[PDB]
RNA sequence: UUGAGUGCAGAAGAGGAGAGUGGAAUUCCAUGUGUAGCGGUGAAAUGCGUAGAUAUAUGGAGGAACACCAGUGGCGAAGGCGGCUCUCUGGUCUGUAACUGACGCUGAGGCUCGAAAGCGUGGGGAGCAAACAGGAUUAGAUACCCUGGUAGUCCACGCCGUAAACGAUGAGUGCUAAGUGUUGGAGGGUUUCCGCCCUUCAGUGCUGCAGCAAACGCAUUAAGCACUCCGCCUGGGGAGU
């Protein structure tokens, strides 16, 4: 519990799927939550709407253990993270951080093939 | 003619003061040892990095001008001796213009 | 390559006579000692393909010279040949 | 009409001018193209290099986004 | 001495080989925090997860490739060459003229170089991925789709010698309106010239007279007017057998 009331969340998207977090500083985690742990399915963890709905499951068990600021931290660039953080903002939190780190390489390794589509 | 070879190495700031002299003179002779000629060996500047190396993010800088011709072997002596130690982090050689 | 010592050394102990560093005497043993410091170093670096190129033409050109002199007085070439050190 | 820097004379680079060199640079850490700063054709290989040999000896940092 | 070469003075440049080095990113391993899913599709499924996954911070291992600079920019005879530092070394351009004095060009036979894939011997595997396994689609799918996965891709030493190896335009030289960018120079007017303006050399694009062409088009980097030398063609298949 121990209210460490300070934190940084964590938002991972896919093209097909996303994943929000919200850990201390360090971050040791608090809470996680996912668009599949909420019940949907198939294609639809894209879409925004999960992205609230998740963001509202992660602060509830964030703030019970006491929560007060909160930084904002992007990976993956797709859908999630466009409205991942205007509905972070809604439960009450306290915003004041926002980076979008994505891991980018400079030419390491191949990616795959194409898709013959 | 000859070369010019700068030597821009980098001084951990936690030495004592007698290491820093010492270091520095004990170079000077492994540089004058095999017929390089130093010209100007002096310290530069007490300056933070940009980033660690291990835990280091302030140095203390250092310059000197040697020159030589190529025909001589210390410079790459120079080279394994640098590499091998730890108070010594990154050297570069340029040739002056 | 050579440095301008060896080179202002050979191009003078060479010619023929006062002003001389066309006079085709004098630029085949200059192209000599080249090829010899550049056959030393194709024997050391071993796949240095793009300065081999360069020893054809020097080698080429040196026999067109030495072709040359021949058809003038064969007894200058003669004297080279004894001289350089070279026509097996 | 375009900026450069070849009014005042610095004819060699140095290696360690870095306090006036920061006008080429960005805050994520890159390079202004010629297409930026209209400077010239060899001076952008010179202080290419330059920054390139700068960039190693911890006087300015690949990665700045923090 | 006008062609053709060495002077001396410079200039540019991912030209080549050899030796070291830098950070990011992926994968693996260790540690802490933290629970029910993660991943994938048009839609699903195979698959991994309570033997604690995914995710997040800290380190540790190893291989491969060099983010912005980057531009119809540069280099080389072509194939090709982009992180950084050093040793050997090839080639091109600009000035100038004392010096050689026609020494040139092309070049059947011969030799050398020559992308990937492939073969032999010995190393290493981070990704990626022929052959192959499984799931899915379909009337059927020995494919496209998803999950895995060896040889290979890397280095050293030998071999083979092919490509849509293309500008599908052989090489050397001379001559024949302009306009416009740009890479590297030299000269003059002017000048904190670093700008600017005029003159001139070598590349390198774009548009367009005459001229050529069956048309498309080309056009001082000719597919125009010509000379020198080499290679090749003579209906489609049969067959580069």
């Amino acid at each position: 519990k121990k209210n460490i009331e300070s934190g940084v969340a964590h938002i991972h998207s896919t093209f097909n799927n996303t994943i929000v977090m919200i850990t201390d500083t360090h971050g040791n985690a608090l809470a996680w939550s996912s668009a599949g742990s909420l019940g949907f399915k198939g294609s639809k963890k894209s879409t925004p709407f999960a992205a609230q709905m998740a963001a509202e499951a992660a602060t509830k068990v964030a703030m019970e253990h006491g929560l007060k600021t909160v930084d904002v931290t992007v990976k993956g660039p797709g859908s999630g993270r466009e409205a991942a953080i205007r509905s972070l903002q809604a439960t009450g939190l306290e915003v004041t951080a926002i980076r979008d780190v994505t891991p980018v390489p400079h030419n390491g390794c191949r990616p795959p093939k194409r898709r013959r589509v | 003619q000859d070369t010019k070879y700068e030597i821009m190495y980098i001084i951990r700031p936690n030495i004592d003061e007698e290491a820093k002299t010492a270091l520095v003179e004990r170079f000077d002779t492994i540089l004058k040892d095999n017929g390089a000629e130093v010209i100007e060996s002096k310290d530069w500047e007490k300056r933070r990095l940009a980033y660690e190396m291990n835990g280091f993010r302030e140095g203390i800088y250092h310059i000197v001008n040697v020159t030589s011709p190529s025909t001589a072997g210390a410079i790459n002596e120079f080279d394994r001796l640098a590499k091998i130690n730890d108070d010594i982090i990154r050297h570069m050689i340029v040739k002056v213009e | 390559a050579i440095s301008q010592e060896r080179k202002n050394e050979i191009i003078k102990e060479y010619a023929r006579h006062e002003g001389d560093t066309g006079s085709p005497e004098v630029q085949i043993a200059v192209l000599t000692e080249d090829i010899n410091q550049l056959n030393e170093h194709a024997r050391t670096h071993k796949k240095d393909h793009h300065s081999y190129r360069g020893l054809m033409k020097k080698i080429g050109h040196r026999r067109n010279l030495l072709a040359y002199l021949r058809k003038t007085d064969i007894q200058r070439y003669r004297e080279l040949i004894q001289r350089l050190g070279l026509r097996r | 009409k375009v900026d450069y820097i070849a009014a005042n004379h610095i004819e060699y680079i140095d290696y360690k001018d870095t306090e006036l060199l920061k006008r080429f640079i960005s805050e994520r850490g890159k390079i202004l193209p010629r297409r930026v700063t209209g400077t010239g054709a060899k001076n952008q290989r010179k202080l290419t290099i330059a920054i390139k040999r700068a960039r190693i000896m911890g006087l300015l940092p690949f990665v700045s986004d923090e």
